[PDB]
């Protein structure tokens, strides 16, 4: 496969590698805050993972959308690749399945801790959009 | 830098992340009559000195009653503990105590004189402070009109305190209440629960624990900044104290409004 | 069949308890959905609902899945006789 | 439909009533009003109840209310003023309108009565209760206390209006209550009665619901707030009646799935 590639590629034609599992994520586990206080006493923002060929996101409020528009409360993840793919299956799970446990992280201040108590409920509107 | 903006803030957790304070205390003075000393203040300072902490910023107040230190309260410091004295016939005094000191109240000053007044949320409660309040209230109906009270007369209604010191006070939501107080002597003001204090820690100096720091009868929760410790002499809950200074400042921190940069949120 | 004394209030008493009933409450909730979902911008897409842009008229909120969702869609489509669209019987 | 059978529940994970209260009469009198009934339910009508559907009724003293206290109401709230010697009055009144409980009447001079597990107890009331037992032992011999002796017996309660006795099961014993002034049924504990909330004017939150040494469960319905004026509880409770509707659910033998299930 690889030199049929090399050669097709050299006379210009369409390319392409087979692969199981690509490992094309970039790993960065960020979190990022949006409601914050100096002492952690309610929160509201996004926790994600993307590691390896599995993405897991996880969108927490300490409210619970209790002081919200309408008790509903909105969370966006963009996570863009450095190279185009096609033809992909995709496996999709309503559970996160890391972000669930009482974890206490470090926060963003460099010198700080906090706490995290997760209660898991099932996503609503669970929209996903592959966008080229 | 940018104020006033609620940002997103990037974080990680693949980097390695992982004193000059200013104390003061308030403590009733029948613990000053008790302990028969008055230099026993420079042996609180050098005791702070020996555990880490600069002495000379250190200040001392006194009150003569829990009922005098209920009548505006002043607290202008750092890390606020303050050392109430138990007792069971004066609870309510130490709940609304507790429950001003710990949670902030932005106010509006309230003229009960060419006005009426209703609610529209659940953080919505009457605070008044003064010498010899006694709020007197009768509810309006949808159609401005006394139920069980008339609206011509005063001395008909219903009372929700008498002669109190402080009074917080909550009505039903939704309809209107004619109110007619001495304001010669009292004051009446609309405060909104905005959210938590941290700048304020009240150690219960007595017995059964019985602080409720919510409006609503559901919940009655005991917050950690809630202490509480048995007593016999004063020294002894000193020394505790002092001993235990290390956790009082972890479990408490810097006032979350007068931290030098959230500026336009209700503080600096 | 009656045919009785001079006019009476039968239009106007029959009027008053037939805009009590669910039907005007019915056109009045279909009415009031429509005005937030047209006012729906301070939460951006949040509307429930199984089709793309949603209008107020496909949203899901009440066997198979399927069955309870074209159930309720069938239940609120009912007043749609009461808006001209059709173009029949 | 169908009734008397469990039957396995499935399902997919992805997708105006009567209100009771009562209040002692100290609190009438220190309110001095007779409209205040009609002011409250038309607070209720501003909050969201329909006039006409909120109910009313008056008692002298928590022993009073102790002798029959049975709630028939589709949400009850309870306004107990907390003593300083009642203690076990309250504590065994909130645990007996707090948990279904299921009674059988014993005759007390034919049987000689014993206890199954330890979720069974002795429900007691009347105008003086002066319960007597004495464990006989496994050959039908008295132990510290003779079958036909009528004053070696342990005293266990005396001049008391509402008594929850129990025993150490595992044994008979003979009982000897006098049932012109006190009535004793064997009852046994189903699980927890939701269709009571008790809130409680002062104290510091002792009332245990359950005899067990071990474990001192502070279930959710029994609220704690302090008092100096009548009114102010009843704006408070008047007030926030969203959290306390919402904290109870519909009763659970009401509705027509406990039918022939020890049905109300």
């Amino acid at each position: 496969e690889y030199i049929e590639n090399w050669n097709l590629q050299n006379r210009r034609q369409r390319t392409g590698f087979t692969f199981h599992k690509p490992n094309i994520f970039p790993y960065s586990a960020s979190f990022t805050l949006n409601r914050s206080q100096p002492a952690h006493d309610n929160l509201m923002g996004t926790m994600w993972l993307n590691a390896g060929s599995e993405i897991q996101v996880a969108g927490f409020d300490y409210s619970c959308a209790i002081n919200a528009p309408a008790n509903i409360q909105q969370f966006e993840h963009i996570v863009p690749l450095r190279r185009v793919l096609t033809t992909a299956t995709i496996t999709l799970l309503p559970d996160a399945e890391r972000f669930s446990f009482p974890r206490v992280i470090n926060s963003a201040d460099g010198a700080t801790t906090w706490f995290f108590n997760p209660v898991i409920l099932r996503p609503n509107n669970v929209e996903v959009e592959f966008l080229l | 830098q940018n104020y006033g903006i609620n940002l997103p803030i990037t974080g990680s957790m693949d980097i390695a992340y992982a004193l000059t304070s200013t104390l003061c205390l308030y403590y009733p003075t029948e613990a000053a009559t008790e302990i028969n000393d008055n230099s026993w203040k420079d042996t609180l300072s050098q005791l702070f000195l020996t555990k880490g902490w600069p002495t000379g910023s250190v200040y001392f107040k006194e009150y003569t009653n829990i009922a005098s230190f209920s009548v505006d309260p002043q607290l202008y410091c750092d890390y606020n503990v303050v050392l109430m004295k138990y007792d069971a016939t004066l609870q309510l005094d130490m709940s609304e105590l507790a429950d001003l000191i710990l949670n902030e109240w932005l106010c509006n000053p309230m003229d009960i004189t060419l006005y009426y007044y209703q609610q529209t949320d659940e953080a919505n409660k009457w605070i008044s402070m003064g010498s010899s309040c006694t709020i007197k209230v009768c509810p309006l109906n949808t159609q401005t009109l006394g139920i069980g009270c008339l609206t011509t007369d005063a001395t008909t209604f219903e009372e929700v305190a008498t002669a109190e010191k402080l009074v917080i006070t909550d009505v039903v939501d939704g309809v209107n209440h004619k109110l007619d107080v001495t304001t010669a002597t009292c004051t009446i003001r609309n405060c909104k629960k905005l959210g938590p204090r941290e700048n304020v820690a009240v150690i219960q100096v007595g017995g059964s624990d019985i602080l409720d720091i919510t409006a609503d009868p559901t919940t009655a929760p005991q917050t950690e900044r809630m202490m509480r410790i048995n007593w016999k002499k004063w020294w002894q809950v000193f020394y505790t104290v002092v001993d235990y200074v290390d956790q009082i400042i972890q479990v408490m921190s810097k006032r979350s409004r007068s931290l030098n940069s959230a500026a336009f949120y209700y503080r600096v | 069949k009656s045919t009785i004394d001079a006019a009476k209030s039968m239009a106007t008493n029959v009027m008053k308890k037939f805009k009590k009933s669910g039907l005007a409450n019915s056109v009045s909730t279909l009415t009031d959905s429509l005005s937030d979902a047209a006012s729906s911008i301070s939460r951006g897409s949040s509307i429930r609902s199984i089709g793309s842009s949603a209008s107020a008229w496909t949203d899901v909120s009440t066997v198979s899945s399927v069955s309870t969702q074209t159930s309720t869609i069938s239940r609120r489509l009912r007043l749609k006789e009461m808006a001209t669209q059709t173009e029949g019987m």
